[PDB]
């Protein structure tokens, strides 16, 4: 009974005017550090965009220290995309885009792709007008995303298929 | 429930709400369609003994009197026993048990005190076929295209070759009842793995007009090969065992199939294809529809997809424990209303293991075909169309009952009248309800020989 | 990060490594009938006129004279004007004094000194015939 704790929670509340994005999917220490190094780089044009992470597992000690070093730019919340309550907390309807990271080193690529596709359905269910960028392990699963009525490549929706790009 | 929805869309929602104890409280701070729908959910199913004043008069005069004077809907009676649903020319006898639809058991008390002040099976209740083989029904893309399937029923099945068997027989027989003429039967096309359908073909040999297509319902080529745009109802069924890894991942295929068809276009609209999807998880109903606000704590019967009849689950059938215990005849009425008529003799014949057994048509068997059936009518055209021009529900109920012997149960009305082609279910609207020309009526229609 | 900051960036990569995959090809393949052929017409044959990725060697040819201790900028201008070739980088021997291993130099300066054994990444136009 005493060995429990709820460290992360609460809704995202900040000022108006600035823009932010939501990152979900495979959130580990090296998944965030590699993403943040490329996202926040000197060569990139200086634009103030906030990065919000949403994962159902509590981060370990090393990941929490990484968030502290990016306190003014990176924030973390505990929750899942499939829950509409958690979607409102991180303010999905006002974010520029939602980025879904895939577990490249997965035993079953079919299982990983199916879970990622369901996240896009949940995101589009909350709001039809939202940019979604997703990693797909296999090309034949790209057909399912294209069949979504709210999916629209002309509006910024993009699919980055690792299998197509790697063999290309 | 799914099979009856093919004959009348939205019927599963009305049946599910009729056997769940719900207290209805009016609320002004919500949409009018929501208030109208919630009024129907308050209706339940009750049994009461008819007053001695009703003795002698036929059923048609009896149910009309209850609707007008007593504001109660009488749809079935017990004859010395047997249960008959909307019987024509059936005089009310002494101590006759009546089946009523009302807000509460206090309302039906008014019905007790009142005064002036081989073509078919052995039972002859289902159509029969001379045990056609599976290979004679398997269809390919090339030969399914040349076949013109109009007004048919498409069964989208997700099942592995070793998936646990589901009662596909329980889905086809209600569509093959003898109460339907052979020309008005609906062709059934099952899209799925024959390695699974082969295990269940034993119970489907003697059912006419059944087609099988090897493939996947998620493929647009297979759906176009069976003319999903022309079908009367598309059923998405999943027989695969849940992996229990995550409840939100239990209905990935069912949700994807629904979204796939909804976005298809034909040379005409994918969203116009009538579909009903059974959900393993109640919480996955939020993904079925996009133009609604999803709340994870809301009851399933309160959700928009369920109110429109496009969603179903087994979690709405727990209340049948209480319903059956308090009245055994209540369960008999449900089975005789959704299965197309399954007498206890049919139980022993099927339990032997030889499958459905046919019988030679005689005088006593053909009399069994004369029973009421579930259907829908539209006020667009016909003699009853003049009631849709801002008429009253009570006026339509009386006229239809006297002329065609039709019993109106509820309405299937557009959610928005100013749009989306989505219709919700209103169960037993008041006699003062205002009708619309676009409304559809759930009716119990008598059998017409010829 | 590349796709988020610019959607056109991902489109350029896909059109450069997949040989050209237009959004119409996405829907045809997603149906499930496989690759579908088409009868050659006037409008289709115009699609074949696009640049492609290839390599050239300074061992022999009109461009071989730039490999004799020449400059990368001189090779870039001459190839662009004559054959319409765009030089992206060099594929040069790791050791020039051995092992047959070559590394990649991306966008060398115009003052870069070339070698007769160097190979050039180029974007070559379509020549009908
Ligand atoms: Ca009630
Ligand atoms: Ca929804
Ligand atoms: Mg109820």
């Amino acid at each position: 009974l005493i060995g429990t704790r709820a460290k992360y929670g609460g809704t995202l509340k900040n000022e108006k005017g600035r823009r932010h994005i939501v990152v979900c999917g495979h959130i580990t220490y090296e998944s965030v550090s590699h993403f943040l190094k490329d996202f926040l780089h000197e060569d990139r044009e200086d634009v103030d965009v906030e990065v919000v992470f949403l994962h159902r597992k509590p981060p370990d000690l090393e990941l929490e220290g990484l968030f502290k070093r990016h306190f003014t730019t990176v924030e973390f919340f505990q929750g899942t995309i499939m829950n509409p309550i958690d979607l409102q907390r991180v303010k999905v309807h006002e974010a520029d885009a939602c980025l879904v990271l895939a577990n490249k080193y997965c035993q079953d690529p079919d299982a990983e792709d199916a879970a990622n596709i369901m996240r896009v359905i949940s995101i589009k269910n909350y709001s039809d007008d939202i940019r979604v960028i997703i990693q797909l392990m296999q090309y034949h699963n790209k057909a399912y995303l294209l069949n979504i009525p709210s999916w629209d490549w002309k509006q910024g929706d993009d699919v980055i298929c690792l299998a197509e790009l790697k063999l290309g | 429930f799914i099979a009856q929805s093919c004959l009348a869309p939205g019927f599963s929602t009305m049946m599910a709400n009729l056997f769940a104890m719900r207290s209805f409280k009016t609320s002004p701070d919500m949409q009018s369609w929501t208030n109208d729908y919630l009024r129907g959910t308050g209706m339940e199913m009750y049994t009461e003994t008819l007053s001695p004043t009703f003795i002698g008069i036929p059923f048609a005069q009896a149910t009309e009197l209850c609707f007008s004077k007593l504001k109660l809907l009488l749809l079935a009676i017990e004859i010395k026993s047997k249960i008959s649903i909307n019987p024509r020319g059936a005089k009310i006898q002494a101590n006759t048990q009546g089946f009523f639809i009302a807000q509460s058991a206090d309302e039906v008390k008014r019905a007790w005190f009142y005064c002036k002040a081989m073509k078919y099976d052995s039972t002859g209740m289902f159509h029969w076929s001379p045990a056609k083989s599976l290979e004679d029904c398997i269809l390919d893309r090339n030969q399914a295209a040349m076949t013109v399937l109009n007004g048919h029923v498409v069964v989208c099945l997700f099942a592995d070759p070793d998936s646990p068997l589901i009662g596909l027989r329980n889905l086809v027989m209600p569509l093959r009842a003898s109460n339907f003429h052979y020309h008005e039967l609906k062709h059934v096309v099952i899209v799925g793995s024959v390695d699974y359908i082969r295990r269940e073909w034993k119970m489907l040999q003697n059912l006419p007009k059944i087609s099988v297509l090897n493939g996947s319902p998620l493929s647009r080529a297979d759906l176009r090969a069976v003319n999903v745009n022309l079908c009367d109802m598309c059923c998405i069924l999943s027989a695969k065992v849940p992996s229990n890894d995550d409840p939100t991942l239990a209905d990935k295929e069912a949700i994807l199939a629904s979204l796939n068809i909804k976005a298809m276009t034909f040379d005409v609209y994918g969203a116009n294809v009538p579909m009903i999807t059974e959900l393993v998880n109640d919480g996955n109903v939020q993904f079925l529809d996009q133009d609604d606000d999803d709340d994870p704590d809301t009851e399933l019967y309160l959700t928009q997809p369920f109110a429109c009849g496009t969603a179903f689950a087994v979690s709405v059938l727990d209340s049948l424990m209480s319903t059956t215990y308090f009245n055994q005849n209540a369960l008999t009425l449900i089975r005789s209303l959704i299965t197309g008529g399954a007498t206890p003799e049919l139980e022993l014949i099927l339990a032997e293991g030889a499958g459905l057994r046919g019988g030679y048509s005689t005088v006593e068997s053909l009399s069994n075909r004369d029973r009421c059936r579930v259907g829908q009518i539209s006020l667009y055209d016909g003699p009853l169309a003049q009631f849709g021009e801002c008429g009253k529900y009570g006026d339509l109920f009386v006229a239809a009952l006297k002329s065609y012997g039709m019993l109106c149960i509820g309405l299937y009305r557009f959610r928005d009248t100013s749009a989306s082609s989505k219709r919700y279910v209103i169960t037993n609207p008041p006699d003062d309800f205002s009708l619309l020309p676009t409304d559809q009526v759930f009716v119990l229609m008598q059998f017409d020989p010829g």
